[PDB]
C-alpha cells in the first residue's frame, strides 16, 4: 500500500517524430501513456500525475494532478519539435517532484526516449548519485531510435537503483512495428 | 475556570487587513474567520485573516460553508501557514462593539467546535488617526449562573483598567458574554518598514521653483498685510472703552487683526528663508 | 504629547448630523440653536472650532444623540 | 503606457511576512509572488498580492520551476470576494535584478499584456525608497539584432488610503516628526539630497573604476551620457549672473525685515496687554 | 522679541487653582447612568 | 421576510466627496455619507434617493415620483362615442379641431 | 501646559450628555415651584434648584 505521485517526461524531438513504427510515434507515445497512467491510477485512487516535455529548452503542461482527462487533452495538441536536454529535463523535473502536496507520498518519475542523447559520463554519474541521495527512483522507457546499446543508460544502470534493491528499471527498444504498449505492460509491474 | 488575565496577541497585517475590509462594505456587516494558535490558556495568538464571500440583499451572512474554508485551509498549507481558526470577526458601522442575539447562535457554533474561540468585532468609521475601535467577547451559559456563581475567577487587578462604555452595558454584555482585553504584538523589522510613508526622493529637495511666481504670492500678501495694519488700530484704541466681561464675546462675528496677521507673517518668513537657502548651497553644489 | 491629544476629539463628527441655525450665543462655548426639527436647544460648543465663522443666520451641523453644536 | 505606480503599504507588510514565513523553513534567497491593483489613465495603483510556489537552482541560472493551477485557482477564488480587482504584475524579493526575470515576465505575460516587475528590499538600510519598478520593451540598435528585450525604469511611490492611513497612524506611536516648518523643510528636503547625490556619484564612479583596469567592455552609451552631463554644468563666474543674483537676494531680504518688525511690535503689545491686566489682581486679596 | 518674551512671565503669580469640572457631579453622572442602563 | 425597508428623500448638495445633504420626505436634512460601489455621476440635486434607516447612508437613486391622483386621472374613459352621435354643431366641431 | 492637555481631554469626555431646553415662564408660585410653557408642548408646573 504505497501512495505514489508519477511525473511523466515526454519527448516530441524531431527523430522522435520518425515513423518506422505502423504509426507514428506520436500515438505510440499517446497510447503507452494512456495505459500508463491508468495503471497507475488503478494502482491507487489518490495518485496524482504531472506532465512535463523534453524540447531544446524543457516546459511542464501540468501541475501533479489527481485528474487524467487534462493530461490526455494537453498532450494530445503536442506538436513534434525541438532536440533532447535530458538532463535540465530531469532536473526541473526533480524540483517539481519537490513543493509536492504530497509530502507522505512516494516519488516516481518515468521518462521517453525516442532521439539520440548527448550525455557526459561524469555528468550523468554525478545526477545519478546526487537523486539516490534525495531518495529518487527513475524508469526510463527507450524505444524508436534507441541509443548505441542503450549503454549510457546502463551506467544509470550501474549508478542509481538496480544495486542492492529493484528500485529501479529498464525497458529495451522494441524493434517491431507492432503495438509496444502491450510488450511494455509486463515491465511496469515486473520492474 | 476561565480568568479575567486572559490575552489576545494580534499582528498589524491582521488588523489592516480586517480594517480595510471592514470599511469596504461600509453599509453593511461583513464577516471572516482568523487563524492563530493557543500557546497557552493565558493568551491567544492570531497571526492572519481572510474575508468569506458573502451572500448579498441583507446585513447579515451565516457562517456556514463549508466548501470555500475547506479549500483556503488545504491551500493556505502549501505555502506556509499550517495553523488553524481561532475564530470569527465581523464589523459594525458607527454603532460600537456588542453582540447582536443572532450572534450569540453564531458563535454557538464555534464554542461547540471549540470551547475556547472569540468573538471580535470592529469599528471601521469611528477611528481616526488612531484610537481604532476592536473588541473581543466570549459567551457564557445561564445554567452556571443558576448556581449562584461567576464566571472569570478573578486571580489579579490588571483585567480591569478599562471601563466599558453605556451603550455595551445597554445590550446584553455582562448578563450574556464576556469581554477580554487586547494587545498588538509589534516588532522592530516592519516597524521600520513601514515608515517609508510619505518619504520624497532627493531631488523634490533641491528645486527651487520659479522665480516669477514667488515674487506674485509675495505682492499678493504684502497688500492684506497693509490692510489689517490699518485695522488694527482701530481695534486697538476701543480695546478698554467697554466693560470686559463681554470683551470676548464681541469678538464672535468678525475677525481680528492681530490673530489674523501672524499666520501671514510666519508663512511668508518661512518661504523667504528657504527659498533664499535653496539657491544658496545650490549656487555651489553644481561647478 | 498635546499635539496627540488634540487630534482624538474628532470622534463626534462621524454619521451623527443635524443641520441646525445657529441662534445666539449666551457667552463663551454655549450657545442657543434651534433644529430643523421643530424645537430649540441650549447646548454647548465644541472647542477647536473657529468662532469666527458663527455669524447671526448661520446653518450649523450638530451631534444626533448629544445634540451639540459640532 | 505607464507613467507612475502606486504601492500601499499592505503589499509591503505582505511581502515582508511572506519573506518571513518562507524563509524560516530553508536558506531560500528569491521568493515570487502576483500583485493586483488597477489601472486610471497612465497611472497604475496597487492594493494587495498573494504568494506562489516557486523554486529555483543555484547551479544554473536557466532551471527553476513555477505552478500554473495554483496561480489559476487563487484568481478565480479572490474573484469571488471582489472583482474590481485584476492581475497586473508580479514581484520578487531579490536584491538586485536576475537573468531569469525575462523568461518569468514572458511567462506570465500571458495573464497581463503589460505586467510590471516590482523589486522590493526586504532589509533596507539607507532612506531611499524600498520599491522599484521596471516593464519590458523591445531595443533596437545597430548590430547585433533587430530586437532585444530590456528592462526600462518606472517612477514608482508610496501611497495610502484611508483605512490603510489610520491603521499605520496607529502603528507608528514611538515616531512622530518634532516640528513642521523650517526644520521639516530644511532636513527632510536639503540635507537628504546631498547623500542621494553622493551615494549616485560614488556608484558612477565604481562602474568607471571597472573600466580601463579590470573587464573593460566598453559601452558608448554611457559615455554620451556621461559627456552631455558634463557638457551641462552651468557658469556661476558671469557678470551679469552674479549681478541678477545680488538684485533678487537683495528684493528678497525686504520681506522678512518688514515681517520681523511687525513680530516684534505685536510682542510688545502682548507684553503690555499682560502687565497691565495681572497688575491689576494683587489688590482684590486685601 | 525674544527679550519681550523673556520678560513675558514675571508677573503671574500663586495661580495654583485648578478646577476642571466639578467635585460631586461625578456621582451623580454615575447615578444616571446607571438609572438609565436599569430600564 | 430577511429584508427591511428603506427611507426616502430628495438630495440637495453634495459637501466632499463621501458628504451628502439629504432631505427627507418630511423636515429633517440630514449630512450623510454614501455607498462605495454606487456611481456618483447621477447624483445632481432635485433627484430622489433611498437612505438605510439605522445609518442613514445613500443606497440607489429612484425615478421621478408619479401620484396615485395622477395615474386615476390619466386613464378613466370607457366610453366609445363618435362623431355620428352628435350632430347640428359641424361648425364649432371643426373649430375645436 | 498639563492642565490644558487634561481640561482637552476631559471636555472631549463630556460632549455626550443631553441638551436642556428653553422656556418661557409664566407666574411663580409657593414652596418653590414656577409654571413654564415651551412652544412645542403644553405648559409643565416644575420646582427650582438650589443655587
Amino acid at each position: 500500500m504505497v501512495l505514489e505521485s508519477t511525473m511523466v517526461c515526454v519527448d516530441n524531438s524531431e527523430y522522435m517524430r520518425n515513423g518506422d513504427f505502423l504509426p507514428t510515434r506520436l500515438q505510440a507515445q499517446q497510447d503507452a501513456v494512456n495505459i500508463v497512467c491508468h495503471s497507475k491510477t488503478r494502482s491507487n485512487p489518490e495518485n496524482n500525475v504531472g506532465l512535463i516535455t523534453l524540447a531544446n529548452d524543457c516546459e511542464v503542461l501540468t501541475t501533479l494532478t489527481p485528474d487524467t482527462g487534462r493530461i490526455l487533452s494537453k498532450l494530445h495538441t503536442v506538436q513534434p519539435k525541438g532536440k533532447i536536454t535530458f538532463c535540465t529535463g530531469i532536473r526541473v523535473a526533480h524540483l517539481a517532484l519537490k513543493h509536492r502536496q504530497g509530502k507522505n507520498h512516494k516519488m516516481r518519475i518515468i521518462a521517453f526516449v525516442g532521439s539520440p542523447v548527448e550525455d557526459n559520463e561524469k555528468d550523468l554519474v554525478k545526477l545519478a548519485k546526487r537523486l539516490k541521495k534525495e531518495k529518487v527512483n527513475v524508469d526510463i522507457i527507450n524505444f524508436g531510435e534507441e541509443e548505441v546499446n542503450t549503454e549510457k543508460l546502463t551506467a544509470f544502470v550501474n549508478t542509481l537503483n538496480g544495486k542492492d534493491g529493484t528500485g529501479s528499471h529498464l525497458v529495451t527498444v522494441p524493434p517491431g512495428p507492432s503495438l509496444a504498449d502491450a510488450l511494455i505492460s509486463s515491465p511496469i509491474l515486473a520492474g | 475556570a476561565v480568568d479575567t488575565a486572559e490575552q489576545v496577541y494580534i499582528s498589524s497585517l491582521a488588523l489592516l487587513k480586517m480594517l480595510k475590509h471592514g470599511r469596504a462594505g461600509v453599509p453593511m456587516e461583513v464577516m471572516g474567520l482568523m487563524l492563530g494558535e493557543f500557546v497557552d490558556d493565558y493568551t491567544v495568538r492570531v497571526i492572519d485573516v481572510f474575508a468569506m464571500p458573502q451572500s448579498g440583499t441583507g446585513v447579515s451572512v451565516e457562517a456556514v460553508d463549508p466548501v470555500f474554508q475547506a479549500k483556503m485551509l488545504d491551500m493556505l498549507k502549501q505555502t506556509g501557514r499550517p495553523e488553524m481558526v481561532v475564530g470569527w470577526y465581523h464589523s459594525h458601522p458607527g454603532f460600537g462593539c456588542w453582540l447582536s442575539g443572532v450572534d450569540i447562535n453564531t458563535q454557538q457554533s464555534f464554542e461547540a467546535l471549540s470551547e475556547r474561540a472569540v468573538a471580535v468585532v470592529v469599528d471601521p468609521i469611528q477611528s481616526v488617526k488612531g484610537k481604532v475601535v476592536i473588541d473581543a467577547f466570549r459567551l457564557i451559559n445561564a445554567n452556571m449562573m443558576v448556581l449562584g456563581h461567576e464566571p472569570r475567577q478573578t486571580t489579579s487587578n490588571l483585567g480591569h483598567l478599562n471601563k466599558p462604555s453605556i451603550q455595551a452595558l445597554i445590550h446584553g454584555l455582562n448578563r450574556h458574554y464576556y469581554s477580554i482585553t487586547i494587545n498588538y504584538r509589534k516588532n522592530e523589522l516592519e516597524q521600520k518598514m513601514l515608515l517609508n510613508l510619505h518619504k520624497k526622493s532627493w531631488m523634490e529637495g533641491l528645486t527651487l521653483q520659479d522665480y516669477s511666481e514667488h515674487c506674485k504670492h509675495n505682492e499678493s500678501v504684502v497688500k492684506e498685510m497693509l490692510e489689517l495694519a490699518k485695522n488694527y488700530n482701530k481695534a486697538v484704541e476701543e480695546e478698554d472703552k467697554m466693560t470686559p466681561e463681554q470683551l470676548a464675546i464681541k469678538n464672535v462675528g468678525k475677525q481680528d487683526p492681530k490673530r489674523h496677521l501672524e499666520e501671514h507673517v510666519d508663512v511668508l518668513m518661512t518661504s523667504n528663508i528657504v527659498q533664499c537657502l535653496a539657491a544658496m548651497l545650490d549656487t555651489v553644489v553644481f561647478k | 504629547e498635546f499635539l496627540h491629544a488634540q487630534e482624538e476629539v474628532k470622534r463626534i463628527q462621524s454619521i451623527p448630523l443635524v443641520i441646525g441655525q445657529f441662534l445666539e450665543a449666551v457667552d463663551q462655548n454655549t450657545a442657543i440653536v434651534g433644529s430643523t426639527t421643530g424645537s430649540n436647544y441650549y447646548v454647548r460648543i465644541l472647542s477647536t472650532i473657529d468662532r469666527e465663522l458663527l455669524k447671526p443666520n448661520a446653518s450649523v451641523a450638530l451631534h444626533k444623540h448629544s445634540n451639540a453644536l459640532v | 503606457a505607464v507613467q507612475k505606480v502606486v504601492v500601499h503599504p499592505l503589499v509591503l507588510l505582505s511581502v515582508v511576512d511572506h519573506f518571513n514565513r518562507i524563509g524560516k523553513v530553508g536558506n531560500q534567497k528569491r521568493v515570487v509572488g502576483v500583485l493586483l491593483g488597477s489601472w486610471q489613465k497612465k497611472v497604475l495603483d496597487v492594493s494587495n498580492s498573494f504568494a506562489v510556489p516557486f523554486d529555483e537552482d543555484d547551479k544554473d541560472d536557466s532551471v527553476w520551476f513555477l505552478d500554473h493551477d495554483y496561480l489559476e485557482n487563487m484568481y478565480g477564488m479572490f474573484k469571488k470576494v471582489n472583482a474590481r480587482e485584476r492581475i497586473v504584475g508580479w514581484y520578487h524579493t531579490g536584491p538586485k535584478l536576475h537573468k531569469n526575470d525575462i523568461a518569468i515576465n514572458e511567462l506570465m505575460k500571458r495573464y497581463c499584456p503589460n505586467s510590471v516587475l516590482v523589486i522590493i528590499d526586504v532589509k533596507p538600510k539607507d532612506l531611499g525608497l524600498p520599491t522599484e519598478a521596471y516593464i519590458s520593451v523591445e531595443e533596437v540598435h545597430d548590430d547585433g539584432t533587430p530586437t532585444s528585450k530590456t528592462f526600462e525604469h518606472v517612477t514608482s511611490e508610496i501611497g495610502a488610503e484611508e483605512a490603510e492611513e489610520v491603521g499605520v497612524e496607529h502603528l507608528l506611536r514611538d515616531i512622530k516628526d518634532t516640528t513642521v516648518g523650517t526644520l521639516s523643510q530644511r532636513i527632510t528636503n536639503q540635507v537628504h539630497g546631498l547623500k542621494g547625490l553622493n551615494s549616485k556619484l560614488l556608484d558612477i564612479r565604481s562602474y568607471l573604476e571597472k573600466v580601463a583596469t579590470g573587464k573593460l567592455p566598453i559601452n558608448h552609451q554611457i559615455i554620451y551620457q556621461l559627456q552631455d552631463v558634463f557638457n551641462l554644468l552651468p557658469d556661476v563666474s558671469l557678470q551679469e549672473f552674479v549681478k541678477a543674483f545680488y538684485l533678487k537676494t537683495n528684493d528678497q531680504m525686504v520681506v522678512v525685515y518688514l515681517a520681523s518688525l511687525i513680530r516684534s511690535v505685536v510682542a510688545l503689545h502682548n507684553l503690555i496687554n499682560n502687565k497691565i491686566a495681572n497688575r491689576d489682581a494683587e489688590k482684590k486679596e486685601g | 522679541h525674544n527679550m519681550s518674551v523673556k520678560a513675558m512671565r514675571f508677573p503671574p503669580k500663586s495661580y495654583n487653582k485648578d478646577l476642571e469640572s466639578a467635585e460631586e457631579r461625578r456621582e451623580r453622572e454615575q447615578q444616571d447612568l446607571e438609572f438609565a442602563k436599569e430600564m | 421576510l430577511q429584508s427591511v425597508g428603506q427611507i426616502v428623500g430628495e438630495v440637495l448638495k453634495q459637501l466632499t466627496e463621501e458628504k451628502f445633504i439629504v432631505k427627507a420626505t418630511n423636515g429633517p436634512r440630514y449630512v450623510v455619507g454614501c455607498r462605495r460601489q454606487l456611481d456618483k455621476s447621477k447624483l445632481k440635486p432635485g433627484t430622489r434617493v433611498a437612505l438605510d434607516m439605522t445609518t442613514l447612508t445613500i443606497m440607489r437613486y429612484l425615478p421621478r415620483e408619479v401620484d396615485p391622483l395622477v395615474y386615476n386621472m390619466s386613464h378613466e374613459d370607457p366610453g366609445n362615442v363618435s362623431y355620428s352621435e352628435i350632430g347640428g354643431l359641424s361648425e364649432q366641431i371643426r373649430e375645436l379641431r | 501646559l498639563n492642565a490644558k492637555v487634561r481640561l482637552l481631554r476631559e471636555e472631549l469626555q463630556l460632549l455626550q450628555e443631553q441638551g436642556s431646553y428653553v422656556g418661557e415662564v409664566v407666574r411663580a408660585m409657593d414652596k418653590k415651584k414656577v409654571l413654564v410653557k415651551v412652544h412645542p408642548e403644553g405648559k409643565f408646573v416644575v420646582d427650582v434648584d438650589k443655587n
